[PDB]
C-alpha cells in the first residue's frame, strides 16, 4: 500500500516501510542483490516449511581490500 | 622564422554540472476529473479507456527515471574503502573524500552543493520516491573516487596492491607528450597548485548559489507545471459552475449531465496537455543522462584525447560530485605559460646530408642550436641520436647549414 | 494580425566575423591557438606535424610541397565550379525552412 | 605472403552542411482566437490559462 | 485544438533542432580546433585539418 502507514489502512505480514505498508513479506536483515523493486532502497524476492517473499535493504556490492605501501 | 615555446606552465581545476532524473509522478484519473461523484463516474465511462493510457504513459517515465540513473551510477562492480593513510604525494583529497558522521571541520562539497540546491492529500495526485537513497549514490561516488585514487590504471580486474600516486601522475603526464622528468622535479609545486584550486573552488562554491541554475530549472519547471495543472480544476469552462455539487442540486438531471459533460471535456484537455509536455522532458531529460554516463566512462576511467570534452587544455584526470538530481565533475587539466620567441628550421645541412629531428623541433639560440619537445622549452644537444636523416640538402626549402655531433668518435680515440 | 516573427540575436555579420577570426587564429597560429603566444608559427610545420599524426614522416611533406599545394588549390577550384553550377545542393536547410 | 603498399598519395575535400537554428515566432493568442471581439474574449476568459 | 496542434509540432521541431545543434558545436570543438582519430568522423580517410 504505497505512501500509507500501517497504523489505519490495514485496519480500515504486517510490516512498515519507508515506502509504504507490505503485507506477506517476511522481513530480514541479511543484505542481497535487488530482485524485485520496492522502493527507497528496499527490495524483494521469492527465496526458499515457509517458502515466502522475503523483504530486505538491496546491497550494493562485495567489498574489496587493498594492500597499502609506497 | 619564428616559433614560441612554453617555460612555465600551471594546474587548473574546473566544475561541470548535468542534470540526470527527473521527479516520479502517478496520478488517478478518475479522482482529479469527478472527485467522488457517481453520476460524474458513470457518465466517464462512455469514454473508453483514456486513463489507462494515462496512467501507462507516467508509469513508464517513472520507470525510466531509475533506468536513468542506474546507467549513470552503477558502473563499480566492487566497494573500495577509503585507504587509511592518506600519504600521496603531498595532495590533499580531504574535501572530497567523504567522513562516516562527517565530524571534521572540513565539509565536503557534497554538503555544499546540497545545501546549495536546497538554498496533495486531497487531489488525485501522488509523487513516488526513488529506488536509490542519497547515502547509496554516495557511497557509489566515494568507492569510485577511492578506487580510481588507489589502483591506478588496475582499477578493472583489480588487485590487491596501490600503485603510487605519483607514477600514476607520471603516466598521465606521458599521456600528453611531456616527459616525466618534468614532474619528478616539481612535484612539490605541482601538488600546491592543486590544493591551491580545490581551495579556490571550495570557496567560491560557498559564496554562492546561483552556479546550479541548470539542476534548479528541471524543478522549477516541473512545479510551475504541476500548479497550472491543479489551478485548472477552478475553470468553468462555459457551465453555470465549477462545483459539480452546485450543478447536481440547481438543476435537474436533463441539463446536469451536460453540464458535467463540458467540464469532463475540459478537464480531459489539461491532463493531455500536461502529460504529452511531460513526455516530451523526460526525452530530453534522457538525453542528458546518457551524455552524463558516456562522460562518466570516458573521463573518469581512463584519459581522453578529444578537445575540450572534458574542459578547457589537456586532460589529466576528473572527479565526480553527486548532486541533487545530478552530478558533479571536477575536471584536472593542464595549460602552458609564459611563452619565448626562438627561431626555426625545417632540417639541417651536414656533410651532404639532411638531418629531421625524431621528435620536437629545431630552435636556435641565436649561436647554439637544440632541438627540444613542442610543450616544455627543455633543450639538448643536436646529436645523430636525435636525428632521423634522409635526402639530400637539395629540395628542402630552408634548410640550414649546421654541425651533427656524434658519441662514438670520441669514445673510439680514447 | 496576430503572427510576428522576430529578429536573431546575432546578425549575419557578426556570424561571419566569428568565423573570419576562429579559421585566421587557426591558419596564422598554429598548436599554439587560445593562450595569446602571437608569433606566428609557419604553415609547413603545422601540415608536417599533421602528417607525423596520420602515420606518415614530415620529409615525404618536405620533398613534395610544391605537388600538394597544387593538388590543395585544384580540390579548392573544384569545390567552388561544384557550389556555382548547382544551386540545390543545400537540401536540408531548405527543408526547414519548407 | 602477400602485402601491398601504396606508392603515391592524393589530398581530398569534401563539405558537409548542418542546420542550427529555426525560425522565431511569437504569436498573440487572444486576438488570433477572438479577433478582437469582447464578446468572444468574455467566453474565452473562463478557459483558464 | 489548432493552436494546441501547431504548439506541439513546434516543440518537436526544436528538439530536433537543438541535437542537430549539439553535434555542430561538437564537431567544431572536435575538428577544426584539433585533430581527430575518430574514423569517418571528419569525412572519409585521414583526417588532416
Ligand atoms: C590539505 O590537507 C591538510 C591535512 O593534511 C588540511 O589541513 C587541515 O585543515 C583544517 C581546515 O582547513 C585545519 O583546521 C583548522 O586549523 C586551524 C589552525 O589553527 C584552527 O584555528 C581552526 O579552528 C581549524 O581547526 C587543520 O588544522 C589542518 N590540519 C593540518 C595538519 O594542517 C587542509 O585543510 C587541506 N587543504 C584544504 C584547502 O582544506
Ligand atoms: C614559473 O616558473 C618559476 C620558476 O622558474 C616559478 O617561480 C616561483 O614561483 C613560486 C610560487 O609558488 C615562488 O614562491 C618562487 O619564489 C618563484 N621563484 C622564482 C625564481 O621565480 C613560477 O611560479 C612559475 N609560474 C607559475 C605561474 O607558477
Ligand atoms: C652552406 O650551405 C650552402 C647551401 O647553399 C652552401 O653553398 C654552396 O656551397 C657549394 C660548395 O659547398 C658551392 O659550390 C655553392 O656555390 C654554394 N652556393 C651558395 C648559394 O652559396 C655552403 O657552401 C654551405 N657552407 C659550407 C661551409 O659548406
Ligand atoms: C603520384 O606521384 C608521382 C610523384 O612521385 C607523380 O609523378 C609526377 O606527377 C606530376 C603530376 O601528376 C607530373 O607532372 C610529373 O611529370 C610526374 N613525374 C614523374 C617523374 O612521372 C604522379 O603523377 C602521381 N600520380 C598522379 C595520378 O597524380
Ligand atoms: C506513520 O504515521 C505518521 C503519523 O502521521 C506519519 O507521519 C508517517 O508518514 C506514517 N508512516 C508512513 C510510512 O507513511
Ligand atoms: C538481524 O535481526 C535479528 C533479529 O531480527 C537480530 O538478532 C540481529 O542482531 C540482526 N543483525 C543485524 C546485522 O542487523
Ligand atoms: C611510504 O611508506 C614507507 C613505509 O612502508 C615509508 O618508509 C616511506 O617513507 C613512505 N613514503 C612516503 C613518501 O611517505
Ligand atoms: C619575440 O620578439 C619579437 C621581436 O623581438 C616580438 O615581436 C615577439 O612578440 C616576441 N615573442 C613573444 C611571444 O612575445
Ligand atoms: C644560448 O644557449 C647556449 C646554451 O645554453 C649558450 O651556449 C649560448 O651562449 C646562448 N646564446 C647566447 C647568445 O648567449
Amino acid at each position: 500500500y504505497q505512501g500509507v502507514n500501517c497504523t489505519e489502512v490495514p485496519v480500515a505480514n504486517v510490516f512498515q516501510t519507508r515506502a509504504g505498508c507490505l503485507i506477506g513479506a517476511e522481513h530480514v536483515n541479511n543484505s542481497y542483490e535487488c530482485d524485485i523493486p520496492i522502493g527507497a532502497g528496499i527490495c524483494a524476492s521469492y527465496q526458499t516449511a515457509s517458502q515466502s517473499i522475503i523483504a530486505y535493504t538491496m546491497s550494493l556490492g562485495e567489498e574489496n581490500s587493498v594492500a597499502y605501501s609506497n | 622564422n619564428s616559433i614560441a615555446i612554453p617555460t612555465n606552465f600551471t594546474i587548473s581545476v574546473t566544475t561541470e554540472i548535468i542534470p540526470v532524473s527527473m521527479q516520479k509522478v502517478s496520478v488517478d484519473c478518475t479522482m482529479y476529473i469527478c472527485g467522488d461523484s457517481e453520476e460524474c463516474s458513470n457518465l466517464l465511462l462512455q469514454y473508453g479507456s483514456f486513463c489507462t493510457q494515462l496512467n501507462r504513459a507516467l508509469h513508464e517515465i517513472a520507470v525510466e527515471q531509475d533506468k536513468n540513473t542506474q546507467e549513470v551510477f552503477a558502473q563499480v562492480k566492487q566497494i573500495y574503502k577509503t585507504p587509511p593513510i592518506k600519504d600521496f604525494g603531498g595532495f590533499n583529497f580531504s574535501q572530497i573524500l567523504p567522513d562516516p558522521s562527517k565530524p571534521s571541520k572540513r565539509s565536503a562539497i557534497e554538503d555544499l552543493l546540497f545545501n546549495k540546491v536546497t538554498l496533495q492529500k486531497f487531489n488525485g495526485l501522488t509523487v513516488l520516491p526513488p529506488l536509490l537513497t542519497d547515502e547509496m549514490i554516495a557511497a557509489y561516488t566515494s568507492a569510485l573516487l577511492a578506487g580510481t585514487i588507489t589502483a591506478g590504471w588496475t582499477f578493472g580486474a583489480g588487485a590487491a596492491l596501490q600503485i603510487p600516486f605519483a607514477m600514476q601522475m607520471a603516466y598521465r603526464f606521458n599521456g600528453i607528450g611531456v616527459t616525466q622528468n618534468v614532474l619528478y622535479e616539481n612535484q612539490k609545486l605541482i601538488a600546491n597548485q592543486f590544493n591551491k584550486a580545490i581551495g579556490k573552488i571550495q570557496d567560491g562554491l560557498s559564496s554562492t548559489a546561483s552556479a546550479l541554475g541548470k539542476l534548479q530549472d528541471v524543478v522549477n519547471q516541473n512545479a510551475q507545471a504541476l500548479n497550472t495543472l491543479v489551478k485548472q480544476l477552478s475553470s468553468n469552462f462555459g457551465a453555470i459552475s465549477s462545483v459539480l455539487n452546485d450543478i447536481l442540486s440547481r438543476l435537474d438531471p436533463p441539463e446536469a449531465e451536460v453540464q458535467i459533460d463540458r467540464l469532463i471535456n475540459g478537464r480531459l484537455q489539461a491532463l493531455n496537455t500536461y502529460v504529452t509536455q511531460q513526455l516530451i522532458r523526460a526525452a530530453e531529460i534522457r538525453a542528458s543522462a546518457n551524455l552524463a554516463a558516456e562522460k562518466m566512462s570516458e573521463c573518469v576511467l581512463g584519459q581522453s584525447k578529444r578537445v575540450d570534452f572534458c574542459g578547457k587544455g589537456y586532460h589529466l584526470m576528473s572527479f565526480p560530485q553527486s548532486a541533487p538530481h545530478g552530478v558533479v565533475f571536477l575536471h584536472v587539466t593542464y595549460v602552458p605559460t609564459q611563452y619565448k620567441n626562438f627561431t626555426t628550421a625545417p632540417a639541417i645541412c651536414h656533410n651532404g646530408k639532411a638531418h629531421f629531428p625524431r621528435e620536437g623541433v629545431f630552435v636556435s639560440n641565436g649561436t647554439h642550436w637544440f632541438v627540444t619537445q613542442r610543450n616544455f622549452y627543455e633543450p639538448q644537444i643536436i646529436t645523430t641520436d636525435n636525428t632521423f636523416v634522409s635526402g639530400d640538402c637539395d629540395v628542402v626549402i630552408g634548410i640550414v647549414n649546421n654541425t651533427v655531433y656524434d658519441p662514438l668518435q670520441p669514445e673510439l680515440d680514447s
